[PDB]
């Protein structure tokens, strides 16, 4: 099986800046079977380039695809605000097609550490037999953020979901929620609830926590 | 000048199957392969399978080899995708795609023609209004004169739900996160806002929740809490 990987995860650029996106194949492949797609905020993917370098009809000059063998790149020279989105490479050779994981290009900005807030479950919800603990990371940049839940110093895995806002139009920051879902019985069996946040804007991870019953 | 039209969105129970139609408008039918591409929520594009209509040249993705079925009705010039034994991994938008450009068949091509997409929701839930729980402001949500508070809008179906603050008077500092489909098949989201901490004792903060599909409307006042 041929698998495609992409780098970086999030590429930060400003209007007029040039950046290069990378697509690596697991094997040596013909450049005739590589394509690049563009996904904007709310619409279908759009073909930008096929056969590694052949620009599709109507695609502006700013997009240039290069590469052969295993390393394939997509360059955006003087990007306009309409170029911000997610770009995915594709291999359409052989019988099985595959796409890379995608690369998001977002508006560049100075680093901004997150403000971390934690909320206990309401007594109203606890009556229903469930408990939701919410960790809020407000107005941060860049996008990469790590949130870990610890319940009495026990790392939680598989019982939390996180959602992120789109990059803000004014200050170009992100906000993130991480919601830990526990049953009523499990929530009362433990005392200390903490969300630990790791982020480039933070010199050290920040831990926001509370003690159940006292909160 | 070909265009692809797909059937409308569907909610499907786990274990059932889903069938999605795709009709090419303004072009041929037996020349270029129809390649299906799906997109799970927030996840990357994933090729499902492709089939040249009538000609019979086809290939299913390895992960869908035993659950996928691609066929068509030649008199109606419409291709179909059937995916059986649906689980939560199959939730997403499904795209019908095609390349444009005497007669032969071509399978290995990029896709410059994309259908509008068909949203598939794998869930056993019925239409249900949400419960609105407070994200109460406390010392654990205050930091230097700025207090964070919000509302947890949990366990509704289907989308969407709208959330405003103080009947629309409060808009600055508001962050209503995208909904997430929980393990139960019910959506959930939080709407938060940051305010001056000195206003907690003077200003009222009410989140206005409206779930139109269930005709559910709740005005929840968020009060401080000792934490
Ligand atoms: C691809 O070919 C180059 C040149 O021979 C070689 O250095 C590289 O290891 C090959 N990689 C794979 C994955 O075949």
């Amino acid at each position: 099986e041929i698998v495609l990987t992409q780098s970086p995860v999030t590429l930060s650029l400003s209007s007029g800046e040039t950046g290069t996106l990378s697509c690596r194949a697991s094997q040596n492949i013909s450049s005739s079977w590589i394509a690049w797609y563009q996904q904007r905020r709310g619409q279908v993917p759009r073909l930008l380039i096929s056969a590694a370098s052949a620009r599709a009809a109507g695609i502006p000059d700013r997009f240039t695809g290069r590469g052969s063998g295993t390393d394939f790149t997509l360059t955006i020279t003087r990007l306009e605000p309409e170029d911000f989105g997610v770009y995915s490479c594709q291999y359409y050779g052989g019988s099985f097609f595959t796409f890379g994981p995608g690369t998001q290009v977002d508006v560049k900005r100075t680093v901004a550490a997150p403000s971390v807030f934690i909320f206990p479950p309401s007594d109203e919800q606890l009556k229903s037999g469930t408990a939701s603990v919410v960790c809020l990371l407000n107005n941060f940049y860049p996008r990469e953020a790590k949130v870990q839940w610890k319940v009495d110093n026990a790392l939680q895995s598989g019982n939390s979901q996180e959602s992120v806002t789109e990059q803000d139009s004014k200050d170009s920051t992100y906000s993130l929620s991480s919601t830990l879902t526990l049953s009523k019985a499990d929530y009362e069996k433990h005392k200390v609830y903490a969300c630990e946040v790791t982020h480039q804007g933070l010199s050290s991870p920040v831990t926001k926590s509370f003690n159940r019953g006292e909160c | 000048q070909v265009q692809l039209v797909q059937s409308g969105a569907e909610v499907r129970k786990p274990g059932s199957s889903v069938t999605i139609s795709c009709k090419p408008v303004g072009g041929t039918f037996t020349n270029f392969a129809i390649h299906w591409v799906r997109q799970a929520p927030g996840q990357g594009l994933e090729w499902v399978g492709g089939r040249v209509p009538v000609v019979g040249i086809y290939k299913y993705g390895k992960k869908f080899h035993d659950r996928l079925r691609l066929y068509e009705d030649d008199p109606m010039k419409t291709v179909f995708l059937e995916l059986r034994s649906l689980t939560s991994d199959d939730t997403g938008v499904y795209y019908c795609t095609r390349w444009r450009g005497d007669t032969s068949s071509y399978y290995n091509d990029a896709s410059d023609v994309w259908g509008p997409g068909t949203k598939v929701i794998v869930s056993a839930a019925s239409t249900k209004g949400p419960s609105v729980f407070p994200l109460a402001p406390s010392s654990k949500s205050t930091s230097g004169g700025t207090a964070a508070l919000g509302c947890l809008v949990k366990d509704y179906f289907p989308e969407p739900v709208t959330v405003s603050w103080n009947s629309g008077a409060l808009t600055s500092g508001v962050h209503t996160f995208p909904a997430v489909l929980q393990s139960s098949g019910l959506y959930s989201l939080s709407s938060v806002v940051t305010v001056p901490s000195s206003s907690l004792g003077t200003q009222t903060y009410i989140c206005n929740v409206n779930h139109k599909p269930s005709n559910t409307k709740v005005d929840k006042k968020v009060e401080p809490k000792s934490c």
